[PDB]
């Protein structure tokens, strides 16, 4: 695994020893090459895992997340090139350093054979994101947003640490392989109930769970474009990955303890999809859509059936790509209009036709149009839920209908109708933005050809 | 021009070097996990006449 | 074709009727399929002959991997991690092979349904019975392990099932 | 559409609007032209019998019973001209309307085609640049203190002046740009 | 479509045609600049009827606010030309 | 290529109320003391090729004559051929 | 990278499992064995606890 | 009829340029890949399943059929 970690570390001295006007080119080229190298982790086994060493191991759940993490950095650099133009070389190098450190921590987090090492890196990712949000955000609310994004996380994560060390004091190890092979049932006890809660709540808060989702709209709205991209694409999936790893020690207590979270997610997906219908801000609408999709992923993980896990993996990958694309489109509009109010700039199809095509395809993938991987994950989760209980179909279908409604509402409001007359600074789309949009969308339509790459270890 | 563009493009070589160093370190770490090489019940194999180790 | 075993994937002897033209009017199907043959099948056949000779010039082989049998999870001590690893890998391989067996039987059933046409309800009882038996066995083995399944959970399920069977048999004997 | 609206509609304007609406809806009811002409002459007669009423209270009690009767018998599916706000081709060609400022973003290779058009466009832009400076002063001096009371604009007063705020009325895209 | 690009001459001729087919006006005294209220002695009901005839003959609707201040055939022609963007 | 033929309007004196339903409309209007002023504006709808109308059943039976003739010729020829 | 992913070798052993199932089904059909067994492990090598209830 | 009018529309230069660039680069790498793939399939062919000879242990890459996969 060092053949990916070491180049990502070398990205830092290369960035800091670069010319003042070569940082973006060098960073983009070498991050793309690192993505290409990481692409060879996809050759997974039907047996246990790719156990590289005592410290790092790869799995067909970890490999798609690793590849998406490596692929996201070049897109983040391309998106950040525009709004950082008027800023000094040292500060741009610091921004690229924060992005590189975030990638390094995420890469080490997804392999992380140890649960304490996983926790340490899973919490180390917090610092670069907070600095990016509270340093290079625009509005005055960013500081407040950062505070939320901080404390919520720690409010969930501090009990987990205690639980973790407690387990190693009883089991003797926190290695995931030993934990899986030596797993034992949890008796229905108050102590075991609180151990279950301490294990679950940390990952629940970062999905986020419906009741615990307040930090996400603030953090995603006030963050710069690279921050929003990394928050929606990779950082939300840490909770799902952690739950998928940790639910192996929580059986059979998950059967009883899953009910409040299942109800919260099943009702909150409807609530947040309905919230999307009445939203005056593009970024907030995209954030609430992310909350709905992650609610579906929470349901899938809580059901803990093979089809549930496959659907959850597919949906995590598809949502990451789609939400990053949607945020990039919103930012392309914002850098022209500087308002971030959906109703202000209207009828952009007549002025930006190719960008309108990008908007249409992004809305189509968000709408879960078959045979996209978005719908593959959606349908697998829905079928698993139907087997779990036939009444889930009402909530699932209502969520599908509202999702289509708000996706097409977002498309029609911004692209169709009549152009706003007083806005005359809508310049033609740059090659950088179109390239960014294509680099988001072609991986999705190309992954629909080989779904088993993103269906997880239970395929 | 040689000795001139090197002073301007020296940084580019670093990422590739890291990839090679990581591969070397991965192999070196592999060399410390040979306690069961050619000893698993599934792959107990009798060595070829001109073979030292089943895998490296 | 020899590319697959006829016994694993059986087919009926494929009886076909003979043309019995009761009128002298030329049916366009015959002439049209002859011109299709001339304009399509021969060039494709010749291209295949070219490709097959080129393949025959370079002949090399690949092998199907053989896996030895190892002790299963029952012959494993309660904390002996190495034997548990061996048994778990063997159990996962067996699970995959069982899935493929069910796939083969389902393919048989689908082929029967399409082939027998309007009388599939009677002329596919054999495949339905085979699929029912295989489905029952597969369900008894792997129905409810859920995600995070293992050989230990399958063994516990089997032990519970056969304890229930022993209790039922003892109740029947002492009835 | 073009004319600026007033603060209120006078009684005569209300009566004339009711006359037009009732005639159009009667045409919707009376499909054939001869039947429509007969009933429209009757309708005009029924308007005319109270043309000379001097009592404003009487005239306002009238037109009210009349609009109530209209709402009762108003043909819930009246005929609409296709381009009218309820027609079947109302805003059909708005997607083809492109603003004129977009031409400023054209590539020089695009402006190499159509050189005469862009030369005339440059002339128009220069005219706008000078006329605007004249227009601001003229509007400032002509507006009453405390702000405008009606959104009606004055014409040009001198020889070389252009009507104030003329650019976006003169440079409309077209009724059917494509 | 295949609709001819109508000109000012056609609009003027068609407006005068519709007006001469209104029998409350004698055609020989009609002129392009003749006022409806005073030069021809027509009531405002006659004026709104004339507007309706123009609408039905040109296939589009004139709004009440614009229609109620069209008192000459020439300015009716001008309004139609401005609405339809006629060159000559 | 478009329709540029310099179309000239017909004479306005050509249109009359006489011989149209507008005539009986004017008659019934005069029975109560009113007149139709826009009658001649609509005379062109009853004047030229629009003067003659066809019934609904007549519209349905658009080609019954020559089709019926073809039918009778065909049936007679078939009767002559099969009687052999 | 897409071409590389397309031509990745079968380390998941899909065709291997298919061939194993094919030969196993051929063997059991030939010998009249009841295809899949309901027991995953042999019962002779499991020691149940005697109840004596 | 010389009544040709100017059509006001946004610049299509940049969209066409981006599409041409993306098509050029994707083809620049994909055409050699397609030609090579076809050439490999046509002349190299594919491995045929065979029984393992006695006393011979195959390499790990000899258990695969497609030459590119091997
Ligand atoms: C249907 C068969 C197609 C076969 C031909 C091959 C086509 C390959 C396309 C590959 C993907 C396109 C890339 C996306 C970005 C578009 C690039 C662009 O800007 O165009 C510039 C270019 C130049 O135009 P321009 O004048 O310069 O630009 C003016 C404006 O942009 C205005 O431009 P516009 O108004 O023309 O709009 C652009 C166009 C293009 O933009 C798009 O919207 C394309 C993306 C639509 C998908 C949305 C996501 C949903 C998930 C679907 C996943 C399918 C992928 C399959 C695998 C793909 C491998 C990568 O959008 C549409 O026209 C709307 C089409 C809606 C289709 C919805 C149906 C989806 C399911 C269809 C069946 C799929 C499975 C079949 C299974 C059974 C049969 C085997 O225009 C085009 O070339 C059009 C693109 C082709 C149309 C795509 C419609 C169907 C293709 C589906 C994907 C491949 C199907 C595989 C099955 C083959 C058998
Ligand atoms: C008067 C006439 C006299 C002369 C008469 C005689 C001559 C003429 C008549 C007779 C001949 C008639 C026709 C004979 C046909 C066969 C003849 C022949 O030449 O066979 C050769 C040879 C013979 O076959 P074989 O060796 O016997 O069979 C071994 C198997 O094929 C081994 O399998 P494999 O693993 O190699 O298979 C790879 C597979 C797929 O290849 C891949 O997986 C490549 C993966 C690349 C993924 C990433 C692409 C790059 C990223 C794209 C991003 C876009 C943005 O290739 C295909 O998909 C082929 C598709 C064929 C479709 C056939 C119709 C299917 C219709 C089904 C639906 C029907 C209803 C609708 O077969 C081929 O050469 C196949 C070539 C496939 C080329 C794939 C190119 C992929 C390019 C990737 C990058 C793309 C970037 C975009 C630009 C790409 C360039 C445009
Ligand atoms: C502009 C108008 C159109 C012009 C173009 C016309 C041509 C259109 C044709 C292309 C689309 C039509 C669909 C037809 C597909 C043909 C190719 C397909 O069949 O090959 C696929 C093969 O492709 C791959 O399966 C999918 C590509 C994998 C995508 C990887 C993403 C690239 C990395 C980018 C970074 C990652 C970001 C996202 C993180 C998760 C599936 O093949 P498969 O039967 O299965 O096995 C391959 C061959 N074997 C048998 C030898 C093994
Ligand atoms: C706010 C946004 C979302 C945040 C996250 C919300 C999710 C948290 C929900 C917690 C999951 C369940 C907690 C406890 C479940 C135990 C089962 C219980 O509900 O049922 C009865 C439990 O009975 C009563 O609940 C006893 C406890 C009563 C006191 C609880 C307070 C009630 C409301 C508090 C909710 C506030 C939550 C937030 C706190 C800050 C059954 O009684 P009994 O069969 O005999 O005992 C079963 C337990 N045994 C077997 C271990 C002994
Ligand atoms: C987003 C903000 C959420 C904030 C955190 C939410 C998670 C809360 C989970 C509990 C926190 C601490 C739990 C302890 C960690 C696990 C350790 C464990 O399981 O050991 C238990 C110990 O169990 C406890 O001590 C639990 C005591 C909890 C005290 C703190 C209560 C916090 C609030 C309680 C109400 C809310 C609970 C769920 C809230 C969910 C989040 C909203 C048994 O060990 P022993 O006692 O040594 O062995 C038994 C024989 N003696
Ligand atoms: C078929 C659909 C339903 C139809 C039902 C509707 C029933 C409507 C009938 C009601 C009768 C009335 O007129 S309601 C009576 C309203 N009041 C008056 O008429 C008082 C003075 N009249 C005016 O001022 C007019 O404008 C006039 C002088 C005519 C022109 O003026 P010009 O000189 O400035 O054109």
């Amino acid at each position: 695994m060092l053949k990916i970690i070491i180049p990502t570390t070398m990205l830092l001295p290369m960035t800091w020893m670069s010319k003042h006007n070569m940082i973006w080119i060098n960073a983009t080229v070498h991050s793309l090459l690192i993505s290409l190298i990481s692409l060879s982790l996809l050759n997974q086994l039907g047996e246990n895992s790719l156990n590289f060493s005592l410290t790092f191991f790869s799995d067909s759940l970890s490999a798609p997340l690793l590849v998406l993490t490596t692929w996201l950095l070049p897109l983040m650099l391309m998106a950040s090139q525009s709004h950082l133009s008027k800023e000094t070389t040292t500060r741009k190098k610091l921004y690229i350093t924060m992005l590189i450190l975030l990638q390094l921590f995420l890469i080490m987090t997804f392999t992380a054979t140890e649960l304490i090492l996983f926790y340490i890196l899973f919490e180390a990712t917090l610092v670069p994101t907070l600095i990016i949000i509270t340093r290079w955000g625009n509005q005055t609310e960013r500081l407040n947003a950062g505070l939320y994004f901080l404390f919520y996380t720690l409010a969930g994560s501090l009990p987990l640490l205690v639980a973790l060390v407690y387990i190693q004091n009883t089991t003797g190890s926190l290695n995931f392989l030993i934990i899986h092979y030596w797993s034992h049932p949890l008796s229905n006890s108050w102590s075991n109930i609180f151990m279950w809660l301490a294990c679950i709540m940390a990952f629940m808060v970062k999905m986020p769970l419906y009741g615990l989702h307040l930090w996400l709209p603030k953090a995603h709205v006030e963050a710069p474009i690279a921050g929003s991209m990394v928050l929606a694409a990779v950082l939300l999936k840490l909770g799902g990955y952690g739950m998928m790893r940790i639910t192996t020690i929580l059986n059979p207590l998950t059967n009883y303890m899953a009910y409040p979270f299942l109800m919260l997610s099943m009702w909150g997906m409807i609530m947040t999809s309905s919230i999307c219908l009445r939203q005056t801000d593009l970024k907030s609408l995209i954030a609430y859509s992310s909350v709905s999709h992650m609610a579906l992923v929470i349901v899938a993980i809580m059901i803990q059936t093979p089809w549930s896990f496959m659907g959850a993996t597919a949906l995590m990958i598809a949502h990451g790509l789609t939400s990053s694309m949607l945020f990039c489109l919103a930012n392309t509009n914002y850098e022209r209009v500087h308002s971030r109010t959906m109703i202000l700039a209207r009828g952009l199809q007549t002025l930006l036709p190719l960008m309108a095509t990008w908007w249409l395809v992004a809305s189509l993938t968000n709408l879960a149009l078959p045979p996209s991987i978005n719908l593959i994950g959606e349908l697998f989760i829905i079928t698993a839920s139907f087997s779990w209980s036939n009444i889930t179909i009402i909530l699932m279908g209502m969520n599908m209908m509202i999702t289509a409604l708000y996706s097409l509402y977002m498309l029609i409001t911004t692209q169709r109708g009549k152009y706003t007359h007083h806005i005359n600074n809508i310049k033609p789309s740059f090659t950088r933005e179109n390239a960014l949009m294509a680099l988001h969308i072609l991986p999705l339509l190309l992954l629909t050809l080989n779904p088993k790459m993103i269906l997880g270890p239970l395929y | 021009n040689v000795l001139q563009i090197v002073r301007d493009h020296w940084v580019h070589i670093l990422v590739p070097v890291g990839f090679v160093f990581g591969c070397y370190l991965d192999r070196r770490s592999d060399e410390k996990l040979t306690a069961f090489r050619n000893k698993s019940l599934l792959f107990k194999r009798e060595l070829r006449p001109n073979e030292e180790v089943t895998w490296k | 074709p020899d590319s697959w075993d006829k016994d694993v994937y059986p087919e009926p002897p494929r009886r076909t009727p003979a043309p019995a033209p009761q009128t002298s009017l030329p049916n366009p199907v015959t002439y049209l399929t002859k011109i299709f043959d001339l304009l399509v099948d021969r060039p494709v056949t010749l291209a295949r002959e070219f490709i097959e000779q080129q393949h025959a010039k370079n002949r090399y082989y690949y092998y199907h991997r053989e896996f030895r049998r190892v002790p299963d999870i029952t012959e494993c001590e309660e904390k002996d991690i190495l034997c548990m690893f061996e048994a778990e890998m063997q159990w996962r391989r067996d699970y995959k092979v069982d899935q493929e067996i069910v796939n083969i039987i389902q393919e048989r059933l689908k082929a029967c349904q399409q082939r027998e046409g309007e009388s599939y309800r009677q002329n596919c009882a054999k495949e339905l019975e085979q699929f029912t038996q295989v489905s029952k066995a597969f369900q008894d083995r792997y129905s409810d392990l859920g995600a995070h399944y293992s050989a230990r959970k399958c063994l516990a399920k089997q032990k519970q099932r056969m304890l229930a069977e022993r209790k039922a048999a003892k109740e029947a004997a002492a009835a | 559409a073009f004319s600026a609206p007033a603060a209120y509609l006078t009684h005569q304007q209300k009566v004339l609007r009711l006359y037009k609406r009732a005639l159009r809806h009667l045409e919707s009811w009376c499909v054939h032209r001869d039947k429509y002409r007969y009933f429209a002459c009757l309708m005009r007669a029924r308007f005319d019998e109270h043309k000379n009423e001097k009592d404003m209270v009487k005239a306002t009690q009238l037109l009210r019973q009349a609009e109530e009767e209209f709402w009762y018998g108003q043909h819930p599916q009246p005929y609409i001209f296709p381009e009218s706000p309820g027609g079947t081709s109302y805003e059909r060609y708005e997607c083809y309307k492109v603003p004129e400022w977009c031409l400023d973003d054209w590539h020089p290779s695009e402006k190499a085609m159509y050189p005469d058009y862009f030369a005339k466009r440059e002339q128009w832009k220069r005219l706008r640049r000078e006329s605007w400076e004249r227009e601001v002063k003229q509007l400032q001096e002509e507006t009453p203190p405390g702000g405008p009371r009606t959104e009606a604009l004055p014409p040009a007063r001198k020889e070389g002046d252009l009507p104030p705020l003329w650019w976006h009325i003169v440079t409309r895209p077209r009724e059917r740009p494509m | 479509s295949d609709a001819p690009p109508l000109t000012l001459e056609a609009i003027k001729d068609r407006v005068l045609y519709v007006l001469k087919l209104y029998d409350k006006i004698d055609p020989e005294k009609l002129s392009v600049n003749s006022h409806f209220m005073k030069d021809l002695g027509l009531d405002s009901l006659d004026q709104v009827e004339i507007i309706m005839a123009m609408e039905d003959e040109f296939g589009f609707e004139i709004p009440d606010i614009d229609a109620e201040k069209l008192m000459c055939p020439q300015e009716i022609v001008d309004y139609i030309a401005d609405k339809k963007d006629v060159y000559e | 290529e478009h329709g540029h033929s310099k179309m000239e309007l017909p004479d306005y004196k050509q249109w009359k109320i006489e011989g149209t339903p507008l005539e009986t409309v004017q008659e019934k209007l005069a029975a109560r003391g009113l007149r139709d002023p826009w009658g001649r504006n609509e005379a062109w709808r009853y004047s030229g090729g629009f003067a003659n109308n066809v019934s609904f059943v007549g519209a349905l039976l658009k080609g019954f004559k020559w089709g019926f003739a073809a039918f009778v010729v065909a049936v007679g020829a078939e009767y002559y051929l099969e009687s052999q | 990278g897409s071409t590389f992913v397309a031509y990745l070798p079968d380390y998941r052993m899909q065709e291997w499992a298919r061939r194993e199932a094919e030969r196993l089904v051929k063997y059991r059909e030939a010998n009249g064995l009841p295809l899949m067994e309901s027991n995953c492990f042999d019962p002779n090598k499991i020691q149940l606890p005697e109840d004596e209830d | 009829h010389g009544k040709r009018l100017f059509i006001i529309k946004p610049s299509g230069f940049y969209d066409r340029r981006f599409l041409k660039l993306m098509r050029f680069y994707i083809l620049l790498t994909g055409i050699p890949v397609a030609i090579g793939i076809t050439l490999v399939n046509v002349f190299i062919g594919e491995a045929e399943l065979a029984d393992i000879p006695e006393g011979y242990v195959p390499e790990h890459w000899e258990y695969f059929k497609h030459p590119i996969s091997r």
